[PDB]
């Protein structure tokens, strides 16, 4: 089985953010400067997977699970005398991790960054902050 | 040296087994301090509120732990730091940081405490007494007490609608005479009630309950009490009453009902017809005092009954008041009652327990410094009434410790004062006309 | 702080001065806020009691601190911050650089 | 610096109303003490007596006046010039300034007060808590109250032969969780008792004196009030009895006349009658303690009663042995009993107080620190209780700051003792088997 | 001014010549205390462990370098900055800190070395002397010394499988006087056995150890010398023995095997034959007191002795209880032995010491402070004995300082109590009868 498919990302993404954690006076916790790093990796493995293979674009996709893994338990904001990990939760929500798992070909590779696309515009859409 | 470096609150037990709180004040050069907090209520609209936890699993929702806290958390880190003989600026400092007019937010308890407990490590730095400390150098007189010996109302099951019955040995040349009158008339009235077969046993304020047949039967036996012991009534010691009219009043029909204590055979009495019930009793027995005789909110019956009996008996505000600044002001210029009972839990504060009292002293009404149904080894409201001269108290009967503390406490003043040590007791009643 | 305490003179100064009399009150993030807000932040938890408070300034550039002393084995007083410590220093690192235009 | 300068006694009232005196030692540092004295007996057999003036025109000759003289010209220039940390050396020289066995020259409030002061000002002077001065440093056991909460015998006029009804909450895991279930079942059984119609005003002591049945009735009301307030009986609250047999036995028939409490239906029951009623009490209820069991002068009724009960249930002699060293003795080496009652007032001063309850705990026997009917402010027996490490306290009920007072000083002591404060309950009755 | 400031450690040697570990405490106003350590045993399941550095270079391997190190730099950061009167919370920390039941991580040294100079720098603090900070106001009873006269089993070639014999002058009116007689009853030994060709060398404890003909005639020549200064056997004087039946125990036959020491002709013997033995020695001699009378696991042999002469003759547990808490509660509850020999550092803190001994004297046995094989200068244990008012103290012969020291602290410690210092004597053997 597999959670990303061509018809449900969209919607995945929207199930993913509007579960995302809020301030008291409800807006966002996460902010574009969090997952900047990992936007621009995705943006650029997706560029590089049309005319670059696969079998040498293993590496990019693990540099890209290990900056996920590290931007997640790295970024973090305290409000109210409570931390929180947006970045996280992000990932856990939207299953990054999980999807990058099956990452095994050119399609899936490029409908997980389809989906990271989807993800940053729809939070941007609910008033997300750069 | 006298700067405060501790400010620590703990719960404890009082008088009648709910919980309060305790604070202590430690200052740099190891001057001590401890104030414990009497019982009051945590619910009115016009009077200081104390903070309860309302955990129904701990004490029956009675604990006093978030005052506790309140004062650990909250009250001492803003307090640290002061001069301890700073008691204004201090007490200005906890108001300010409650910020609501009732100290719903601190707890009136936790100020209060905190307040009593900065008196006293200031007293116990400069080494002096208390009531020198918070009265001045002019600290002389020892107050005539209004020792409770009689319940009724809602204290007792007998038909008395008057709350409590009280003796005032205002003819003593001493303090400690007058004290041993006390002691004395209680036991020989503990005599009485066991030769007729009445319940001996006391309650909050260290008084007896007996079942009498009426308000007339409890002060005649109050009388026979007084002679047995070899005073005369109306000369050596009189008799003070606690109506508590606001328990048994009907304010729909602005109505004085005794049937609610006195059975359903109870005569029902207006306004004016309350203030001719008080004038008999008062023409038919040596009462100098009654307390409470309106309701809290019936003014023109205050006023009346002030313009009736106001010159020959001590008409006291406690509901009526409420240890307030406001409602005081405006029975002064109403000319509503001559006294205010003075409970410093239900002002919250010391500095404004003396703003109330002086404000009394200077529209010559007498000020009454009051204890609470539950007390504690505290005995902070002699130091109060000594030090301000006020020249009354009323601290219970002459039977717990709650209550006796307060007397201990006037004795070792009266011995301290020495050849000083003045009691007027007729002369007390300066509110009185001759 | 272990090696040094609070000097006798700022103590002094910080008591009569009456600094400890005009705090001023601070939430979670630092902002000046008034002593009522400030209690209703703690009692909530939206606010740490210990570090959320000044003791306004004292005036005139004393020294907020002394040395503190303790016992050596001899029964003398010595300051805690002298000792055997250690001994590493080198010498220096001279980086020749004998071509440099210093200005005059 | 610790040279005793002033020693100074003064006449107060206690908790009922009656006489007493208070001592107030100085010293050159300006180390303060003030000791309080409770109320005992001006006679006795075989225990320190305490002086009154005997002038019946003067609180019914109980005054204290003479004891107090006795202090200000007597003792004081005896003692004055000592230093305040000998309290040994200050307690023997009082006892040899008396010179009778009783203590009746001086009055043996006279002479407690100031051992009381003297200990009190010593701990002032060194900065140290009293309890850690009295029992030195390893003082940690906070004692398992025995709290009175219903009243029998001459305390009452119901038909139960037994003075007193106490709970026991010794499985609680602090004491101020114990203090909070004590207070707890204490209003349950006030509850209770209002909605059958008995009567809730306290006695001397606090407690109750309902018009009960009898004893199962009272045993089953206060089971009752224990699982309302959410508790189990045998668990964690046990029940102690004080029967004060004492009152009710024929010396010269050898019997206990229930009679003389319980009506002529009552059972007259000789000693052996008396050990198998005690012991279906004892198997019916959770009852670990019993205090005076048997007649003060029964000597073989209570070794036949030590034999039959004294390794499940704690077997205390309050009467019997009168906090006497002698009769203590006498009674370890005749195997009656397990327990004392220590009462500081009945022996004179804190060295023999303490040296009865070391000798009491060398035999395996509990001593257990006890109140007066007529008790003070002064909150001494907690730092007695606590710095002898007892594991055990009688000190009332949960409703008079003459018993609260204490039980607030243990509050105090435990909150200062923090993690080394230890409470054990049912580990403090050491001389029982499993 | 009391808060600790510094504490130093620094390797000392012990009175066999072995290593041990001394400990100072300067506190902030220059507040002194020096702890030193007896040394102990580094192996032991169930007993506290001492750090050795095991370096054969240096010492043979019996070096303190390890847990001087320990002090100075893991216990002193913790300790510093603590109050010097917080005996509890020092030594509850200090085990916390060590996270080992048998203290193995810092050692058992260490720890008891900062606890006696904590202790002695609070002592001095307070400018107190050492056992009235320990044990309080109540500090009275000067000990009886059983001391050491006769070596036997592993200490000697004689043909005696028993440890040790001890003089207990219990008839003594003072202590003063019960060692001048111990001191003439061991000159007259001396005497005695060098009339006999016999070696007056002493051993460790300094007590002599000669060859003789079995246990018989070593108590008759004890016997001869008691006789010889001047004293009756069995009213002034008394014997005890340490037999140290765990030396000669065989634990697969469960027989005492005194082949062991006495040679290939002695009898083997099992319990009974143990406990008939000692009786018949007990009844022929008048020997007072026995110590490891069975085998250290011998639990149902240590309950038949303890049926059969636990009433009439004092039966100490040294390796038994090996100053445990857990074997010391196991043994009270399964009624074996009736005293327990308390070596402070088998613990190796002051606060479990206490524990210790209050355990053993609630449950009616003896507690005897004891020395150690190698011991110091240091004479704290005397504090201990006096402070506790245990009553018995063991510190060995009339010898060498290591025992003198502790003999001339209870000198000191009784001139200071004058008149208020008790011996008791035959009195402090509670746990027996009559
Ligand atoms: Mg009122
Ligand atoms: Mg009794
Ligand atoms: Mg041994």
């Amino acid at each position: 089985m597999a959670i990303l498919t061509d018809e449900n990302y969209v919607d995945k993404a929207e199930r993913a953010i509007s579960l995302l954690e809020k301030d008291n006076k409800g807006n966002y916790l996460l902010t574009t400067s969090q997952i900047r790093k990992l936007l621009s990796l995705c943006s650029s493995l997706y560029d590089r997977s049309k005319e670059r293979k696969f079998d040498e674009l293993i590496n990019d996709v693990s540099y890209l699970r290990v900056q996920f893994v590290y931007q997640s338990g790295r970024n973090s904001v305290r409000v109210n005398r409570q931390t929180f990990f947006p970045v996280k939760d992000l990932v856990e929500k939207g299953q990054i991790l999980e999807a990058l798992k099956e990452i095994k070909d050119r399609e899936t590779l490029q409908r997980f960054c389809r989906y990271m696309e989807a993800l940053v515009a729809y939070f941007k859409f609910y008033g997300g902050k750069d | 040296m006298s700067i405060i470096t501790d400010v620590y609150a703990r719960e404890v037990l009082d008088s009648r087994g709910n919980p309060t709180l305790e604070v202590e004040v430690y200052t740099e050069s190891g001057a001590f301090g401890r104030g414990m907090v009497p019982s009051g209520a945590s619910t009115g609209e016009h009077e200081a509120v104390e903070l309860r936890d309302g955990d129904k699993a701990r004490y029956g929702g009675l604990g006093t732990q978030k005052a506790v806290d309140n004062v650990n958390n909250v009250i001492a880190e803003h307090i640290i730091g002061f001069d301890v003989r700073d008691q204004q600026g201090i007490d200005r400092a906890m108001i300010a940081l409650d910020g609501t007019p009732n100290k719903g937010k601190l707890g009136a308890n936790a100020i209060l405490g905190v307040s009593i407990a900065v008196a006293r490590a200031a007293a116990d730095y400069l080494e002096v007494p208390l009531y020198s400390y918070l009265g001045g150098f002019n600290t002389k007189v020892l107050p005539t007490p209004m020792m409770n010996i009689i319940n009724g109302g809602s204290h007792s099951d007998a038909p008395i609608a008057f709350q409590e019955f009280m003796i005032v040995p205002a003819g003593a040349p001493t303090f400690k005479e007058a004290l041993r009158w006390g002691a004395e008339i209680f036991h020989a009235l503990k005599k009485i009630l066991k030769e007729r077969g009445l319940e001996t046993a006391v309650g909050d304020e260290g008084g007896f309950a007996p079942r009498f047949n009426g308000t007339e039967d409890g002060v005649e036996t109050i009388i026979k009490a007084i002679e047995a012991a070899g005073y005369v009534p109306g000369k050596d010691v009189f008799i003070g009453l606690d109506c508590a009219s606001s328990e048994f009043y009907d304010a729909e029909h602005k109505v004085y009902g005794y049937t609610k204590f006195e059975g359903e055979g109870a005569a029902v009495r207006t306004a004016a017809e309350q203030i001719d019930y008080l004038e008999e009793l008062v023409n038919k027995y040596p009462i100098i005092t009654i307390e409470d005789g309106m309701d809290e909110n019936d003014w023109d019956g205050w006023k009346a009954l002030t313009e009736r009996l106001g010159g020959k008996v001590q008409l006291v505000g406690d509901d009526f008041f409420v240890t307030n600044t406001a409602y005081l002001e405006k029975g002064i210029a109403e000319h509503a009652a001559n006294s205010i009972l003075i409970k410093v839990n239900q002002i919250g504060t010391l500095t404004e327990t003396f703003d109330a009292i002086e404000m009394a002293k200077e529209a010559g009404y007498t000020a009454v410094v009051s204890h609470r149904s539950g007390e504690t080894e505290d005995s902070t409201i002699a130091d109060i009434a000594v030090a301000t001269n006020a020249g009354q108290i009323k601290t219970g009967s002459l039977s717990r410790t709650d209550r006796i503390a307060k007397y201990n406490q006037l004795l070792r003043i009266e011995d301290q004062l020495g050849e000083v040590a003045e009691y007027r007791g007729l002369k007390s009643f300066y509110n009185l006309k001759k | 702080m272990k090696n040094f305490k609070i000097s006798s003179t700022y103590r002094a100064a910080r008591k009569q001065q009456k600094t400890a009399n005009r705090k001023s009150f601070y939430n979670d993030e630092g902002y000046m806020i008034s002593p009522s807000e400030w209690a209703d932040g703690v009692i909530k938890g939206l606010i740490n009691p210990k570090n959320s408070w000044s003791n306004d300034h004292v005036k005139g550039y004393l020294p907020r601190v002394s040395p503190r002393s303790h016992w050596t084995k001899n029964g003398y007083r010595e300051y805690l911050g002298i000792g055997k410590s250690r001994d590493i220093p080198e010498k220096e690192p001279e980086v020749i650089e004998m071509m440099d235009l210093e200005l005059v």
